[PDB]
């Protein structure tokens, strides 16, 4: 599994690759681990895919929960419910989650929380057993408010190298982008990911 | 189990003025059961003399072993083996058997017939040379036997106040010890001449 | 095996040993002589792993009886008690050990004096006035402390032997199935044929 | 165990400790951890005890032979391939980490040496259980271009690091400088840190005290004449 | 550990030795062994020193509640139940107690041992712990119901001795109790170093030690 | 996998005099080789002239301690501040040891003080809480290494008197408690000098009739 | 029953005359892998105590909340929380090791490695250690993981025992702490070079720096250095 | 514990059961009745792991006492063992199971008519002319399949287990130090002092 | 560890770390990975440090046996007498190594040594713990026929990374250049490599 979330100065983008595997054989070749938590909370899975899905659920009731009663919660508050399931639960969990989301007042902001179930606030973040690969590429080229354009083309090029190395990363590059404009999804085939 | 453990016994030798002594138990054990109370820990080859603790096989093996090798060393040598030159003999024989050791502890003590001068030496398994100037432990109440040991000794001690501090370093230790103890022997030794004592101690 | 007891009284050493082989969970036989006389004056009885025992005290007769041959001279108790300690201690670092206890009675015929060795499978080797291997010393040697003498005769070891013999049959959980006792003395080896 | 090796302008000096221990137990209270290769090759050895005793001796003597052989003064570079060759054959069951040091006709060398049989170039190194405590006291003084007294100072200083912290380390300093053009000087008990304080009470017993059962000469003598 | 006891024409001999041990290291040399329960009821101890001295002081309360409900002192019998029950209780779990319930009641003497897996048996004559088969040797050729107070006495403390000097794991020194219609009556410590001594020549036995 | 246990090493010391008693302990605090601490207090003043020390595994040895402390707390509040006599001390603690035989505090404890007639009084503990009255008892570490002689400068064991030879015991007079203080630094100095967990400082109580007094004294630090 | 995964390396501590001080890295690991850059493991509580945390990280961040939460409930009803009843040093020390020692009693540790630094009411200077164990100590020095073994041997040669105390000032008390984690950054595998360090005085304060680096460090004699053995070039 | 033996013959049924208890090494008792009374005309047999043994078969005594006080009735042996496998069948299952085997032998004095019921720590009940438990039945059912009938007298069923117990003596391992005997018929439950 | 080996237009140069470690602990500081076996054919070593030395220790008597007899050998020749030790005595050996020859004929060449005992000849070649970490940014960066200035700072920036993120890799950055020209040792310090 090949995740990442990038803040850039219109707010954020999540990436992720598409494949799930038990073992070598691949259970699915079009996954989609790019998460809707909230209107514009979103998260990145990986680990086990039963885990992963369970808490999102679990925290996708939280947050419409806490919406009927107090309104839009904050990115921040979103991670926090993550972590307190990933923290409390940590003897039979394996989920390693990163919490992306978009705010008007707080704009772009990027959690990870890996399997302990401790809080990471940071400018980008990348996760899951791709990611090894591509730690110096990913910190010799983020920079701070770069563009939609700029960040898209970071994550294509950092998960195409993670995709390229990891046998457990693969398939189509799918990506999240939150915004006050709204919510696009974008998708990026092999062929064109590839040949970069 | 424990091959240093299943016979039982102990061995301490100490330093005097102008002497040395060495000093044994007489039990041997199948673990809890006690099976003889005349089993002889310490062995001389002329002047020097040899205690062995451990596994009670590998103590026969080695005095029969050393008697060998001391009697063709005096056949060359035209003299008798010095305790200096036994202790190294001692260790070099140890570390032969490297990766398949005898289960012992050694303890070496003698006086140099040419200098005059006391000596005394102990041994790991496996050869290491461990040569004190006031004493050397050895056995399944070494712990006991070196806290009665650092207490009692003093330096100098003349060869009949020796007999009574190595004696109750003995006695109190191997009554502290379950694998220790049903009998006791002292050997008081000078330039030329030897002493050989039977302890009375408690028999359980 | 399971039960060999010794004792050396006055002028003799008396050996008891256990009649009863079991394979699996079935008595196989109930009359087994587990002992083999390595000279006319020396014998010696043997408890350990199947096979292992009678192999192993067959190979230290041979030896013995090889050295009277040659020799034309019976070897001395404690000659024969060291060379089988030596065969022991040899054989508990070899690549599969010899799992044999035994026992040595014989009778020094130039000093005159009956003789006890009891040596364990590592090659410990020990003189005694009674002995025994295993579990066997647990039930007995309470007995023989308190009344075992170094001038008892014969028929006093035999009687103190009886009582010893009681106490295991009364207090061990496993059915030995009785003892075979032999004595060995200045006229050579004997079976007592009702005990 | 502590030891440790330090590098000066005209040559190398070496210390140690004197503890031995086996688990909580002191065995021995002045041990001698620095041994002889050749007049000018020393090391000091941690771990077990009689392999690092034996494992030296062995070297010494085949380098000793080796000098004969050559008519030449050994090298430390010699001692120290030959010491690796052996210890990695046995796959570091022979447990022996070496800290070899020396000078010879190329020069001023230090070397160490772990069981496995992998050797370390160094101007300052630290083996044992106290090496971490050392290293501390090496990494916080050391400088390039150090004399011959402020070499023992701080390889001592490292020693005493290990004595005083570590409980694997303990008793007093051993040191040996090996200076070029010069016969090398070995220190016994350059520093004793650890005198044991007068007792309060003297335990000598009244002659009598000890039970006795029987007495007798022990015939040490050969067979005698007549 | 060596403990002992049994029934006889006067009353119950108990005896016990008095060592303990952690591994090979002799961690004390004077344990008492017996717990006075009351004036007609002794309890033995042998395995675990914890839940021997917790488990029968506990019964000792018990014991004590049976007389102030019922104005009546408890049997051996009813003494002995409630102790192995209380083993059953914790069945399993580890605990490692073996002991003799002494005493006299109104069916005159009576002894029960009990352990820590729930056993529960009435007898003439027990011996448990590491040293109860040298004890059985002594015992078994010397026991006779028709014995005097004086050789009971004897008796128990002669094979405690036998116990003590072959078992590594048995010693110190032997505390000897006589239980009567008129409650048990202690007959003293006795050092076996002293006491060993004094046995080889009064009685001539352990011919082959040297003294 | 979690071990919940560990050694802290340390050695404890109580002899029981006429009218007076002594709980002595180095203050060296260890895990593995390295030293914690050089004085860490091992020895505490309970209250009602008693005096407790916990040697082993620390974290449990100061939850007991604390404990006990709070017994005799207790003690006072429901028993209308009567004093707690050390024997009544002494069969609390099996309890509160006991309490948790299947996951026992592992510690070797000592209590000292003076029982009921004014006499020296030492009991000693193991962790699963059998208990026993004694005169003498060295605990932890290099308890091995002291107890042999204090059964022999203490009890005279194996002491006889001369010409007598091994027929007339040594008589068991009693010590001072400048004499006992001797016996024990010389047990902490030989203990030390041949036990590495043994070392840097040793901290005594004497309990009297006229209170709880302290003393402390130098040890090698290596 | 857990393992740690995120974890933080040696704090390391000491007292001085007047104060504490008390330092660690900002470095999160993940095994091998150095992850987390910015992570401080140092947490003041009020304006008079510093809590130095090692270990799980997930567990630090568990505990930095509980001890936010203190301070909260220790203002509810109290009119002398800024004052006489503020929390002190020795009360948030000993409630963290009552929380350690109950955790461990249950088979369910934080595993962590606690020193409480700080200054007392009376001026008297405060600093324990506490770990998942429940195992607590005091020292003039003290420091959890490799500054155990690296870092006390350095601050013990400058506070030996108690009497030393005095005797010490805060310039060369820091001057120690910074060349103890010079030394931990040579020999620590899990360290890193940007640490926190934090000094509690009874005149000035507590006095919290950020973002220091080590700095001075020896690294030349390196190309003078070649092979492993007899190699020349 | 080790041996139980049942027969059932034309008018009565024969329960034997060994006297040994073994704690460790050593022999404690050699007069142990492995048996309680259950009802005037039923009698149960037990072998299994120490201490459950005896506490399982009090508590089945204790229940059955109750039933039979509360209906002033003796239950017939078929109910009585069917309560018995119930209570074993719950306990198999259990945290910690009662590792006790049982024979149940009883008289129906509705039916006149002998019952002997096999029932193992399982709950695995069976009505039986002989059986046993454990490795009793290894020795012994080759000479009750040669030698039961179903006619047999009291006196015949003694006889052919004398002879049970005569070749369990002969080849197991085991000193098991005799059996007590106890019959059960018409007139109730009697021991056979004398065997 | 972080090794490397990379070819260029004038040769081939050969980085590495530092760092030895038993643990947790630094052993050394100051390793020299970079070790010779011939004038112009030298290795990059990771994994035993016994094994490695001992390893490289026969290849070079191996090669000193050749040359007298045959004359200079091959960087293919010495990385099969490499391969030869490292595949027959797999079972008992960990040994990470990258070979690195300047022939005039066959100009700057790479052999890789992975623990297998397999050889692959490679343009440029990453091993060691360090190397997962820079895959991507070495996969992204790298050119063949670059220049001498241009290889040394793609090896610095490659390094870098990998010990910026792997905590067995540090030190100082050793370099060894082979050419026609000669043999060129290089080293970086941590104040040069760590504000890349
Ligand atoms: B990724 O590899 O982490 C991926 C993310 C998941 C949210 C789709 N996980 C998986 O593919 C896991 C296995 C795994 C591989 C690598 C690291 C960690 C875990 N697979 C599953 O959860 C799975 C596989 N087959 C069926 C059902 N679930
Ligand atoms: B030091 O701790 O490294 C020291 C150096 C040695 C050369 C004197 N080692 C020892 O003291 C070893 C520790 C050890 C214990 C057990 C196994 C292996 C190593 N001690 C001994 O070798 C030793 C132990 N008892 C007697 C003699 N020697
Ligand atoms: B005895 O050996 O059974 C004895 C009886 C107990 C009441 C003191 N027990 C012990 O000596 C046991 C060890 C043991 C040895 C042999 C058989 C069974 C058990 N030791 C302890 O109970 C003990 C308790 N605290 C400290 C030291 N030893
Ligand atoms: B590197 O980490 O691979 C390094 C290369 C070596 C040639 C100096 N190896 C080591 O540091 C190894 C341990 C190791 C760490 C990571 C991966 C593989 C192996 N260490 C040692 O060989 C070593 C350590 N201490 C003493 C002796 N040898
Ligand atoms: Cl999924
Ligand atoms: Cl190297
Ligand atoms: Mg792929
Ligand atoms: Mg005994
Ligand atoms: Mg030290
Ligand atoms: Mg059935």
């Amino acid at each position: 599994t090949s995740i990442m979330a990038v803040t850039f100065k219109d707010g954020v983008i999540l990436g992720a690759d598409s494949r799930t595997t038990t073992g070598a054989y691949i259970a699915n070749r079009v996954t989609d681990k790019l998460t809707r938590v909230h209107d514009k909370i979103w998260c990145c899975r990986s680990g086990s895919a039963a885990d992963t899905q369970a808490i999102a659920d679990i925290v996708q009731y939280h947050l419409e929960l806490y919406t009927s009663q107090y309104g839009t919660p904050s990115t921040e508050t979103a991670a926090s419910v993550f972590k307190e399931l990933c923290y409390e639960n940590k003897d039979n969990l394996t989920a390693g989650i990163i919490v992306a989301g978009y705010d008007d007042k707080n704009k772009g902001e990027v959690y990870t929380i890996p399997l302990g179930g401790s809080v990471h606030k940071l400018p980008y973040a990348i996760a899951g057993s791709g990611s090894t690969f591509i730690y110096g590429y990913c910190d010799k080229n983020f920079r701070e408010n770069m563009s939609k354009e700029e960040t898209v083309d970071f994550i294509k090029h950092s998960l195409s190298q993670a995709i390229k190395w990891d046998g457990s990363s693969g398939g189509v590059i799918r990506m999240v982008v939150l915004t006050a404009a709204g919510v696009e999804r974008l998708i990026f085939y092999p062929d064109e990911y590839e040949q970069l | 189990s424990d091959p240093s453990s299943i016979n039982g016994g102990i061995v301490v030798a100490m330093t005097g003025k102008d002497c040395v002594a060495i000093a044994c138990d007489l039990r041997l054990g199948s673990q809890s059961l006690g099976v003889s109370n005349k089993f002889e820990k310490i062995f001389h080859y002329g002047h020097v003399f040899l205690g062995i603790t451990g596994l009670a096989t590998d103590v026969t093996t080695l005095n029969e072993m050393f008697r060998y090798k001391t009697n063709l060393y005096k056949l060359k040598e035209e003299r008798a083996i010095e305790p200096e030159t036994f202790t190294q003999l001692v260790s070099s024989s140890l570390y032969e058997r490297r990766f398949g050791p005898y289960f012992v502890g050694p303890v070496v003590a003698g006086i140099n017939s040419k200098s005059g001068k006391p000596f005394i030496a102990g041994f790991d398994l496996i050869g290491c040379i461990d040569e004190a100037k006031d004493f050397i432990v050895s056995g399944t109440a070494s712990d006991q036997l070196f806290g009665m040991c650092e207490s009692l000794y003093e330096p100098n001690l003349e060869p009949e106040d020796l007999f009574e501090t190595i004696s109750q370093a003995l006695l109190n230790a191997a009554d502290r010890d379950a694998l220790s103890g049903w009998g006791a022997v002292v050997y008081i030794i000078k330039k030329d001449e030897v002493v050989k004592r039977y302890l009375k101690m408690r028999q359980d | 095996m399971d039960i060999i007891l010794g004792i050396r009284v006055q002028d003799s050493v008396i050996l008891a040993s256990s009649k009863a082989v079991t394979r699996g969970i079935s008595v196989l036989k109930d009359s087994d002589d587990k002992t083999r006389q390595l000279s006319p004056h020396t014998l010696m009885s043997f408890a350990g792993e199947a096979g292992d025992t009678v192999q192993f005290a067959e190979y230290i007769q041979a030896n013995i009886q090889l050295y009277s041959i040659r020799e034309d001279y019976e070897l001395s108790p404690q000659a024969v008690s060291s060379f089988v300690r030596q065969e022991l201690a040899k054989s508990i670092r070899s690549r599969r050990p010899y799992q044999v206890n035994v026992l040595i009675g014989g009778y020094d015929k130039k000093k005159n004096k009956p003789e006890l060795y009891q040596i364990d499978y590592l090659g410990t080797k020990v003189e005694l006035p009674y002995g025994a291997h295993g579990y066997s010393g647990f039930y007995t040697f309470s007995l023989l402390d308190h009344h075992y003498r170094p001038d008892m005769t014969t028929e006093e070891g035999l009687d103190l032997l009886k009582l010893c013999v009681q106490e295991l049959e009364k207090r061990m959980p496993m059915d030995f199935k009785g003892v075979i006792v032999k004595i060995v003395d200045k006229d050579g080896i004997r079976q007592v044929d009702d005990f | 165990t502590t030891i440790v090796g330090v590098k000066f302008n005209n040559g190398v000096v070496i210390a140690a400790d004197t503890r031995s221990t086996q688990g909580p137990i002191v065995a021995d209270k002045n041990c001698a951890k620095l041994h002889r290769i050749s007049p000018k090759i020393w090391c000091a050895g941690a771990g077990t005890a009689a392999d690092t005793e034996a494992v030296t001796q062995l070297i010494g003597s085949n380098i000793e032979l080796h000098s004969l052989y050559t008519s030449r003064e050994p090298r430390v570079v010699s001692a120290l391939q030959m010491l690796k060759q052996h210890l990695f054959k046995y796959q570091g069951h022979i447990g022996a980490y070496l800290i070899v040091a020396g000078v010879d006709p190329t020069g001023s060398h230090l070397f160490s040496i772990h069981a496995h049989g992998s050797t370390d170039v160094g101007y300052y190194l630290s083996l044992g259980s106290g090496s971490l405590a050392a290293m501390a006291v090496l990494e916080s003084h050391w400088k390039q271009d150090l004399t011959k007294e402020e070499a023992i100072k701080l390889a001592s200083d490292a020693i005493q690091a290990g004595i005083w912290n570590d409980l694997g380390s303990g008793s007093n300093v051993d040191v040996c400088v090996m200076e070029i053009g010069k016969d090398a000087e070995y220190l016994r008990n350059y520093l004793t840190p650890n005198v044991r304080e007068e007792k309060q009470k003297s335990y000598k017993f009244p002659r009598g005290t000890t039970a006795v059962l029987k007495e007798s000469i022990v015939n040490i003598c050969d067979i005698q004449e007549e | 550990t060596t403990t002992l006891a049994f029934k006889f024409q006067h009353g119950v001999i108990v005896a016990v030795d008095s060592r303990a041990t952690a591994g090979s290291y002799i961690s004390s040399l004077r344990m008492n062994k017996v717990i006075e329960i009351n004036p007609y009821l002794l309890g033995t101890m042998s395995g675990c020193a914890a839940d021997c001295q917790y488990w029968e002081r506990l019964l000792a309360k018990e014991c004590r509640l049976y007389y102030l409900r019922n104005g009546e002192r408890i049997s051996v019998s009813a003494a002995s139940k409630l102790l192995s029950n209380m083993m059953l209780q914790y069945r399993g779990m580890g605990l490692s107690m073996g002991s003799m319930i002494c005493g006299w009641d109104k069916k005159g003497p009576g002894l029960y041992y009990v352990d820590d897996n729930g056993t529960r048996l009435s007898g003439q004559m027990f011996s448990t712990g590491s040293g109860n088969t040298y004890a059985y040797g002594v015992l078994d050729s010397n026991y006779k119901w028709d014995l005097s107070v004086e050789d009971a006495l004897y008796l128990g403390k002669r094979s405690i001795l036998a116990a003590a000097h072959r078992d590594a794991y048995s010693g110190g020194s032997v505390n000897l109790y006589h239980v009567t219609e008129d409650g048990w009556i202690y007959h003293g410590n006795h050092d076996v170093g002293e006491l060993f001594w004094k046995v080889k020549e009064e009685e001539g036995s352990f011919n082959n030690v040297i003294g | 996998q979690f071990n919940p246990y560990g050694d802290n090493g340390g050695t404890i010391l109580g002899i029981a005099g006429e009218d007076f008693a002594v709980l002595a302990g180095d203050t060296r605090n260890i895990t593995d080789y390295s030293i914690n601490s050089r004085y860490e207090p091992k020895v505490f003043d309970c209250g009602d002239n008693i005096v407790m020390s916990a040697n082993g595994f620390a974290a449990d040895g100061d939850a007991l301690v604390k404990r006990f402390k709070n017994s005799v707390k207790w003690y006072h509040f429901d028993h209308n501040d009567k004093k707690l006599s050390i024997n009544s001390a002494a069969r609390n603690i099996q309890h509160l040891l006991y309490s948790r035989r299947f996951f026992p505090y592992y510690v070797y404890n000592i209590i000292a003080g003076l029982d009921e007639d004014g006499k020296g009084a030492v009991y000693s503990f193991d962790p699963v809480g059998s208990y026993q009255r004694e005169q003498c008892r060295a605990g932890g570490a290099a308890a091995s290494l002291i107890m042999p002689f204090l059964d022999n400068q203490v009890n005279f064991k194996n002491q006889y008197e001369p010409g007598t030879n091994g027929k007339v015991k040594k008589p068991l007079k009693y010590l001072s408690v400048e004499e006992v203080i001797k016996l024990v630094r010389d047990s902490f100095t030989s203990a030390t000098e041949r036990h590495i967990q043994v070392g840097d400082g040793l901290e005594i109580l004497i309990v009297t009739k006229d209170g709880v007094r302290k003393e402390f004294y130098e040890l090698k630090r290596d | 029953t857990q393992q740690p995964i995120v974890t933080g390396t040696s704090v390391i501590s000491m007292k001085y005359d007047n104060g504490v001080i008390i330092a660690a890295d900002n470095l999160g690991s993940y095994g091998s892998l150095l992850r987390f850059n910015g992570v401080e493991r140092l947490i003041p509580v009020g304006d008079n105590t510093v809590v130095g945390i090692s270990g799980d990280i997930s567990d630090m961040q568990h505990i930095e909340r509980l001890l936010k939460d203190l301070v909260t409930e220790n203002a509810y009803d109290n009119p002398l929380a800024d004052a006489e009843e503020a929390l002190e040093p020795s009360y948030i020390f000993e409630y963290l090791a009552t929380v350690m020692y109950q955790r461990r009693s249950k088979m369910n540790p934080l595993w962590n490695a606690i020193i409480v630094a700080g200054v007392q009411s009376n001026g008297d200077q405060f600093l324990r250690y506490v770990n998942l164990l429940g195992v607590t100590y005091s020292s003039p020095t003290l420091a959890t993981g490799f500054g155990a073994h690296m870092a006390n041997p350095l601050l013990r040669k400058v506070v030996d025992r108690e009497s030393d105390i005095p005797k010490t000032t805060v310039q060369v008390a820091e001057e120690a702490i910074v060349n103890a984690m010079r030394v931990l950054y040579y020999r620590d595998a899990r360290s890193s070079r940007n640490f926190s360090l934090a000094i509690i005085d009874k005149n000035t304060g507590l006095t919290f720096k950020k973002n220091l680096q080590v700095e001075n460090m020896k690294w030349d004699f390196a190309k003078d250095i070649k092979g492993y053995g007899t190699q020349k070039i």
